[PDB]
RNA sequence: GUAACGGGGCUAAACCAUGCACCGAAGCUGCGGCAGCGACGCUUAUGCGUUGUUGGGUAGGGGAGCGUUCUGUAAGCCUGCGAAGGUGUGCUGUGAGGCAUGCUGGAGGUAUCAGAAGUGCGAAUGCUGACAUAAGUAACGAUAAAGCGGGUGAAAAGCCC
RNA sequence: CCCGGCGAGGGGAGUGAAAAAGAACCUGAAACCGUGUACGUACAAGCAGUGGGAGCACGCUUAGGCGUGUGACUGCGUACC
């Protein structure tokens, strides 16, 4: 049994007991979130969307962890002008461990 | 056990020593001084002498065992060049390097 | 008349790849004395082919 | 006040020279030719970061065509068909279930060809 | 997650038979080219050789439009300084009808290792008959 | 050298007209993050929740920082239970960087806040030293010329007879 | 004491906190040159990277698409001043 659904505008097909990492989520460390618009179950048979999103479909999550992913380089430079910029970045994440699917 | 044996700073191009090296790499000691007496290079006297030393090495300070010695390890390594002048036509000079060489074996039982 | 570019170390080994040595493979024993030579040639004790010739 | 340059000057071309690991020849050995190749290296993760995504894109739409073409459908015809059934399942999860669920896939295939009918 | 990729050493391949009797000659081809490749299959991968073998019967009586039977040429140059030599398709057909289809389906495959690694999947043959039965090619009408 | 569609090929996969789909950019939208400049509400050395909007850049102008040596703080603090220097690894910041620690090393180092500069190198046919390449390549300096026996020696084409 | 030409050089023994402090002697960087091990490489064309990516080796973890090394095949890509 897997389902697909959106969070940070992106979409993952998941399945009980699967951690996925999903960009930054305003909830705590040991709080449980719900996505509630659920693009597709699929079991048995399929349950696809007449219109966006399964009538009852729900995914419930516990969120695992917050971090910072690997450093990226950012290099600039424009030859024989005399320009050169670098800069760095490691972007924000939230791993959830999805616990039910419901139909 | 290990025994090994050094000639530093031989009179002869590292390049030069290791074609003769390269002939004796693995072989038992036995068969490796065979060979060295049939090739016809100088860097074969002067290998052929640092082998025999350890050799003797293995027996006198160590626990002897000839016949199951055999050459494990082998390398010549750069050693310092001496900077000498050789005079070119019209007024120029030339500067002439003579290398020498670090000759290292190894011989061990196992 | 001269090089345009350095050529590389990897460059230098492969034109070295022909200039390994190459071993006797094989030394033969005399009959008589049992001492090893180079085929064909007399021994260092002066035996060949089981005589005794040359005397030093 | 007199001020030494060497310990400075040598942790510096150490840095470049450790981002510069797996390069041939002098690329990974000289600082010169080490400088150069770590600054190319750098533009061309730039520019990748940005080819990255038309590239996966590219991929699932062919993946999708195939796909959809086992089903009796092209995949411009398909993309419509799914729009006008206001199916919002983006081209990432389609390709995975056309490898994954061959089944779930027809389904999508009928919906689409209904919607167009 | 991320996007599946083919296994080189996990992919399945079938064998087909193709009858080239009376088919545009560039419109067989690029049926060929594609299912070479792998195109038509969900698990294409740029870089892995997916694609099915198959087998071209009667290569000889492949056909083309308009004037082309004589006028189409075909060029190629032997690397001496004059070297450049010239075929129509007529001759071509005459002397080697296989080569025809095998230029026409070359042309159309990807340059490269892989390109040659799938060029060597396709068996054309001059006749009707072919010696892969042990293959158990099956009929496709393309 | 085909060489006046990029190619294969094409009788449409050409051209004209009409229509509906789809692909397609660092454009636009979605989600996350940073910074500048304005209006706000609070609160005052403000900051948040806001709130609009802006951030390609040479010459060049403006603003804010990192690190190095030296002086005070310092007869303090760290250090033979291992300093500086060297060499790995892990973590960390938007960057110059920082921190911790294994091995080497074997005696110095220095927080903080201030002060002063011989304060940062890839180029100048730059300067000095070291080491590459060509390459085990050219050459070994008059084309008067050598051969053999013995001696000595670890070894003799070259020394002695 | 041992090999060696009553050599050069080295291996032991001994001194010393330390000899990888042995006089070519504090520390001992880089270029440059080797030996060993893992992976790749003899039908494949170009600034040698970058984005994707199989297989193999070695650790880890009861795998858990982890980590480290290598990198077949493939898109893009003509150094710096
Ligand atoms: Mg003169
Ligand atoms: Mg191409
Ligand atoms: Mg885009
Ligand atoms: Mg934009
Ligand atoms: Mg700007
Ligand atoms: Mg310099
Ligand atoms: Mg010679
Ligand atoms: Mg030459
Ligand atoms: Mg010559
Ligand atoms: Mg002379
Ligand atoms: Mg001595
Ligand atoms: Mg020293
Ligand atoms: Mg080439």
């Amino acid at each position: 049994m897997y389902a697909v659904f959106q969070s940070g505008g992106k979409q993952h097909r998941v399945s009980e007991g699967q951690t996925v990492r999903l960009e930054k989520l305003d909830i705590a460390t040991g709080e449980t979130v719900e996505f509630a618009e659920v693009l597709m179950i699929a079991n048995g048979e399929e349950v696809k969307i007449g219109v966006p999103f399964v009538d009852g479909g729900v995914i419930k999550a516990e969120v695992v962890a917050h971090g910072r992913g690997e450093k990226v380089k950012i290099v600039k430079f424009r030859r024989r002008k005399h320009y050169r910029k670098q800069q760095g970045h490691r972007q924000w994440f939230t791993d959830v461990k999805i616990t039910g699917i419901s139909a | 056990m290990e025994t090994i044996a050094k000639h530093r700073h031989a009179r002869s191009s590292a390049q030069k020593v290791r074609l003769v090296a390269d002939l004796i790499r693995g072989k038992k000691v036995s068969q490796a001084l065979d060979i060295l007496t049939y090739t016809n290079k100088k860097a074969a006297v002067l290998v052929k002498k640092v082998l025999e030393s350890a050799i003797a090495n293995a027996e006198h300070n160590d626990g002897a065992d000839i016949d199951d010695l055999k050459v494990t390890k082998i390398f010549v390594d750069e050693g310092p060049s001496m900077k000498r002048i050789m005079p070119r036509a019209k007024g120029r000079a030339d500067r002439i390097l003579k290398r020498t060489s670090h000759i290292t074996v190894v011989v061990s039982d196992r | 008349a001269v090089q345009q570019n350095k050529p590389t170390r990897s460059k230098r080994g492969m034109r070295r790849s022909h200039d390994a040595l190459t071993a006797v493979t094989s030394l033969s024993v005399d009959k008589t004395s049992g001492e090893k030579h180079l085929r064909h040639h007399i021994t260092a004790d002066g035996y060949y082919r089981g005589r005794k010739v040359i005397a030093k | 006040a007199r001020v030494k340059r060497g310990v400075i000057a040598r942790a510096r071309h150490k840095k470049i020279l450790k981002q510069a690991k797996g390069y041939y020849g002098a690329r990974s050995r000289v600082y010169r030719v080490a400088f150069q190749a770590v600054i190319k290296a750098g533009q061309y993760a730039y520019r990748d970061r940005r080819q990255r995504k038309r590239q996966f894109r590219q991929l699932w739409i062919a993946r999708i065509n195939a796909a959809a073409r086992q089903n009796g459908i092209s995949y411009s015809k398909f993309i419509n068909g799914l729009k006008k059934a206001s199916v919002e399942i983006d081209r990432k999860i389609l390709a995975d279930i056309a490898v994954f669920d061959k089944v779930a896939f027809t389904a999508l295939v009928e919906k689409a060809k209904a919607a167009l009918a | 997650m991320k996007t599946f990729t083919a296994k080189p050493e996990t992919v399945k391949r079938d064998w087909y038979v193709v009858d080239a009797t009376g088919k545009t000659l560039g419109r067989l081809a690029t049926e060929l080219a594609r299912r070479l490749r792998g195109k038509h299959k969900a698990e294409y991968t740029p870089h892995v050789d997916t694609g099915d073998y198959i087998i071209v019967l009667n290569a000889d009586k492949v056909a083309v439009t308009g004037n082309k039977r004589t006028d189409k040429v075909y060029y190629h140059h032997t690397g001496h300084i004059g070297g450049i030599k010239q075929a129509t398709f007529e001759e071509m057909i005459a002397r080697r009808p296989e080569r025809v289809i095998e230029i026409a389906v070359k042309g159309m495959l990807p340059k490269g290792p892989l390109g040659r690694a799938m060029f060597r999947k396709l068996k054309v043959y001059a006749g009707n008959e072919h010696n892969h039965a042990a293959q158990q090619p099956q009929v496709l009408d393309i």
